[PDB]
């Protein structure tokens, strides 16, 4: 499977099963860039790239704290507006989770993405 | 029933014990009937009937009594037989399966739910003392399609098997617009 | 006499006390209209088998 | 007004096939449809300056009955 | 040189009793023969149930077993004495002859 | 040998031949031996031409038919005789022609005769009952 | 104190060469309507006998479903989130919604929902199957899902 | 009516005597009169030219026997109740 | 759970003594405004002019209220008003007809 979802599934089975850590196989910088807003939501705790003059490797501490994240595909453009209609359908928790979408800007939580007022397109969530 | 053998005449006494015991299974029924005793000597009769209403046998002022005896006298003892009568009360009726049948009976020809008269009467005769009891009626239960209610306590149906048990037993009929219910009722006393 | 199976006479037909069918008529009972009417409720007459 | 296109044939009087492209309206769907139209733009009039060139056309008093006229190549 | 011919449906009745007749009359006169048991008779009855009867087999059946004792007195007024004034069991019929 | 009637008993014992004989059986036939002097055990060949005669003459002569039998009752036993055959004449003849005059022709008597029903006019309703009793009433 | 319902009695039989031998089944919920809910079910061969023992089995299982408290997050009529389960061929889905809304939902996990103590939810069975003993294991599963 | 088999005739007195009074004389003489109980009894031809008395209850009635009625039982020609036939 | 909530809303209108189509129209009107439906509506049957006179101890019950009303023996803030819809506004001061004040 793509390697961001790739990512995004093992963590969130190895959150499951309580395990402490997880290496990630490919480690793209969008995959990094991912992990920072996990990272900054209190999601995940640190993680480190691991060079194998490879992809490189992402060593994740899984802290306990995610209910369920995954990819959202395909990722769709959303209006600075638009974010409302996808928060319903992501995170079924209300008032828990958050949606992670690109933007020119940058990579970063819908929450953000709202003040900034950019649109961008929806990469994943996380509750 | 408690006499001397005769040779001659037992032919006599036992027709003559039965034919007592046929009037007082009808004219007593509503009474709580429950054993009629009898001892003899020569030409006299003592005669007991165990009730558990004393006061319809007797009739108020002990008319009734009377009335019994004096016809009971036309059966036999022609010549001065001068059969006697007593009326003991059984305490507590809730061991009388005669009783107990007329209980429940008696709520079914006014319109009681049956399973509930059923379940009360089981469990007054449990109540006081009782190995075990059981009760069933037939017939169109609450005027529905025919069926049978069951209902049972303690042994019952284990000391059906046990002859010599000394189950009371009790039959009572039920007129009903409908039609009759036949009530069963076993009071399980001790084996002796 | 009233043994004696002939009547001389007899005031009135009758019939049976409990119906009243003339023929079957016995003094004793007064089932006139029968015998049979009489044997029915032999309990209701003291009579012995 | 202003069109761009491709040129689908340069031999006669010139053509050019002007195209849209839109997404499927609906979400869910990411059809990326296309849809084209033809207009007789006289690529020129002897110039003869524009197959598979893209280029603009622009409105113009009626130059041959089927056209606009060739603005300017957008790219090769 | 009175016979003394008890009967009685319970046995245990009679034993009561004749033992009475015996330690009675034990002292009244002589010392009696002695109760003595006697073969028990068995009586079949079968007997229509219903007075109407006349055939109807509902004839129910019955067994009685009569018991007999005899206790023979032979001896004077007295010990009739010692009879008349004291009587218990009504299971018993006493036959005296 | 002919003792009676068209009658001839033979090759056995007299006392059983002369049972042969519609008139006689064994309480006649040891009677007219014992009055003839005749051993029964002889056989009928066997008999002298004497006895013959002495045992015919006493058959033929003293007997016939006798008083007709009532109903059964105490009294004499009976003899069979199912079916007619010739005794003395006078027996086969007498009893058969009386019956049978009537009886042959559609008279009343006659029919009462076959049926076996009282000749005499008495009701049937009550006695005359010497025959099959009374059935039941059937469920109405 | 505790209030019982009666969700559903059913007559149930079994049919044996010897013929149809019946038992009662009844369902009850039992609940303080203060976030305090219990289901049980429980057969017996007279209908009472069967209730009674439902309403005792029912105590017996309590779920702790709501609630106001302070500095935390509170959870007024309703659920915390929204979740999906599914038992057997049966999908419960249960959905937060705001005061006024009632409880929307069938039977059976609104006869839960209600005991639950939970007032305002919006509910959808789905799935294959629409079977009320599955449904009612998979709304009860969803409870017990349920985290603030 | 039902016949049966072998319409009877009482022995009796009846069925006895008549056929010796019969023969009482060579076929000719007949005791005037012969009482009798024999209600039940069945008519036959010899009987026929005596003359039975039939009882009713109360009496012996005088019945001369003939040829045309033989089959009848005996009675039949005595008859118990008496009809109420009055003048007006 | 039908026969629960139909009852309550049978209370509820019963008290006010409206028909079931004026009492939908108002409940349509309190939930579509802001702020608590639940409240708004019971505010919105409140300011019914028969009640207010019910209210006010004009009428001894709310159907007395209303025939006062139909009468024109009530008033708002002077004009006299018929209507025992009429919605009462913070602020109107409803009073007796001088006509009927010796009723």
């Amino acid at each position: 499977m793509n390697v961001l979802a790739d990512a995004l599934k093992s963590i969130n089975n190895a959150e499951k099963r309580g395990k402490r850590q997880v290496l990630i196989r490919p480690c793209s910088k969008v995959i990094v860039r991912f992990l920072t807003v996990m990272m900054k939501h209190g999601y995940i705790g640190e993680f480190e790239i691991i060079d194998d003059h490879r992809a490189g490797k992402i060593v994740v501490n899984l802290t306990g704290r995610l209910n369920k994240c995954g990819v959202i595909s395909p990722r769709f453009d959303v209006q600075l507006k638009d974010l409302e209609k996808w928060q319903n359908n992501l995170l079924p928790s209300r008032q828990f989770g958050f949606i992670v979408l690109t933007t020119s800007a940058g990579i970063m939580d819908h929450e953000e993405a709202r003040r900034k007022h950019t649109g961008g397109k929806i990469l994943g969530f996380f509750f | 029933a408690v006499q001397i053998s005769k040779k001659r005449k037992f032919v006599a006494d036992g027709i003559f014990k039965a034919e007592l015991n046929e009037f007082l299974t009808r004219e007593l029924a509503e009474d709580g009937y429950s054993g009629v005793e009898v001892r003899v000597t020569p030409t006299r009769t003592e005669i007991i009937i165990l009730a558990t209403r004393t006061q319809n046998v007797l009739g108020e002022k002990g008319r009734r009594i009377r009335e019994l005896t004096a016809v009971v006298q036309k059966r036999f003892g022609f010549p001065e037989g001068s059969v006697e009568l007593y009326a003991e009360k059984v305490a507590t009726r809730g061991l009388c399966a005669i009783a107990q049948a007329e209980s429940l009976r008696y709520k079914l020809l006014g319109g009681l739910a049956v399973r509930r008269a059923c379940y009360g009467v089981l469990r007054f005769i449990m109540e006081s003392g009782a190995k075990g009891c059981e009760v069933v009626v037939s017939g169109k239960l609450r005027g529905q399609r025919a069926k049978s209610m069951k209902f049972v306590d303690g042994l019952m149906i284990h000391s059906g098997d046990p002859v010599n048990y000394y189950v009371d037993t009790a039959v009572r009929h039920v007129l009903l617009r409908q039609g009759v219910l036949g009530i069963k009722v076993k009071i399980m006393l001790p084996w002796d | 006499l009233y043994w004696s199976h002939p009547r001389k006479f007899g005031q009135g037909s009758r019939s049976c006390r409990v119906c009243s069918n003339r023929h079957g008529l016995i003094r004793k009972y007064g089932l006139n209209m029968c015998r049979q009417c009489f044997r029915q409720y032999a309990k209701d007459i003291g009579f012995i088998k | 007004r202003i069109l761009s296109g491709v040129v689908t044939k340069m031999k006669m009087q010139r053509t050019i096939v002007i195209r849209r492209d839109y997404l499927h309206y609906i979400r869910k769907y990411n059809r990326f449809e296309k849809r084209h139209k033809n207009m007789s733009v006289h690529l020129s009039p002897c110039f003869r300056d524009v197959i598979g060139d893209i280029v603009t056309v622009g409105e113009c008093r009626p130059l041959s009955k089927t056209v606009f006229n060739v603005l300017k190549v957008t790219k090769a | 040189r009175i016979r003394i011919t008890l009967t009685s449906r319970n046995v245990k009745s009679l034993e009561k009793v004749c033992a009475d007749l015996i330690r009675g009359a034990k002292e009244k006169n002589l010392k009696v023969k002695g109760p003595v048991r006697m073969p028990t008779k068995t009586l079949r009855i079968t007997t229509r149930k219903t007075p109407c009867g006349e055939g109807s087999k509902t004839w129910d059946r019955f067994q009685m077993r009569i018991h007999k004792r005899l206790i023979d007195l032979h001896s004077p007024s007295e010990i009739v004495k010692q009879i008349t004034s004291i009587s218990i069991e009504p299971g018993v019929e006493v036959e005296v002859t | 040998l002919r003792v009676l009637n068209t009658n001839i008993d033979g090759r056995r014992k007299i006392a059983f031949a002369i049972t042969a004989i519609k008139g006689v059986g064994r309480r006649y036939a040891h009677v007219v031996l014992r009055k003839a002097d005749i051993d029964l055990t002889k056989r009928a060949g066997e008999l002298t031409e004497d006895e013959v005669e002495r045992v015919i003459t006493i058959m033929q002569n003293p007997r016939q038919y006798k008083i007709p039998d009532w109903f059964l009752n105490r009294q004499k036993d009976v003899k069979d005789g199912k079916y007619s055959q010739v005794l003395a004449n006078g027996l086969d003849n007498k009893l058969r022609e009386d019956l049978e005059r009537l009886k042959k022709i559609r008279a009343h008597r006659g029919l009462r005769h076959f049926w076996g029903l009282r000749v005499r006019g008495q009701h049937t309703k009550t006695t005359g009952r010497r025959g099959r009793t009374v059935g039941v009433s059937k469920k109405k | 104190s505790l209030k019982d319902e009666v969700l559903k009695i059913v007559p149930v039989q079994k049919q044996t060469r010897a013929g149809q031998r019946t038992r009662f089944k009844a369902f009850v919920a039992i609940g303080d309507h203060n976030g305090h809910v219990g289901l049980g079910v429980k057969c017996s061969k007279e209908v009472a006998t069967a209730i009674r023992g439902a309403i005792i089995l029912a105590k017996l299982s309590i779920v702790p479903v709501r609630g106001y408290w302070g500095n935390k997050i509170g959870k007024p009529h309703t659920v915390p989130c929204k979740v999906t389960g599914r038992s057997g061929s049966v999908p419960v889905r249960l959905i937060p919604a705001p005061r006024g809304t009632g409880i929307v939902s069938a039977p059976v996990p609104k006869k839960l929902l209600m005991m639950a103590g939970i007032d305002d939810c919006y509910t959808s069975a789905r799935g294959c199957t629409a079977t009320l003993g599955n449904f009612a294991k998979a709304t009860f599963d969803a409870i017990s899902k349920t985290y603030s | 009516r039902r016949l049966n088999r072998g319409l009877r005739r009482k022995q009796h007195s009846l069925l006895k005597r008549l056929r010796k009074a019969k023969k009482e004389a060579p076929p000719m003489e007949k005791p005037e009169v012969v009482k009798t109980h024999l209600r039940d009894m069945i008519i036959l031809p010899e009987m026929v030219g005596s003359m039975v008395g039939v009882y009713n209850g109360k009496t012996f009635n005088q019945v001369e026997i003939k040829p045309e009625m033989i089959g009848h039982y005996l009675g039949e020609f005595s008859i118990t109740y008496k009809p109420v036939k009055h003048g007006r | 759970d039908y026969a629960v909530r139909l009852r309550e809303k049978q209370k509820l209108r019963r008290i006010y003594g409206i028909s079931e189509r004026q009492f939908r129209n108002l409940f349509e009107e309190a939930s579509k405004k802001k702020g608590v439906t639940g409240s708004v509506f019971l505010g919105l049957l409140e300011s019914r002019l028969d009640n207010v006179v019910y209210r006010l101890g004009f009428a001894v019950s709310r159907r007395q209220a209303r025939q006062l009303v139909r009468h024109g023996h009530i008033t708002v803030n002077g004009r006299r008003v018929d209507l025992p819809s009429y919605r009462v506004r913070p602020g109107d001061e409803i009073a007796v007809a001088e006509k009927s004040r010796n009723l």
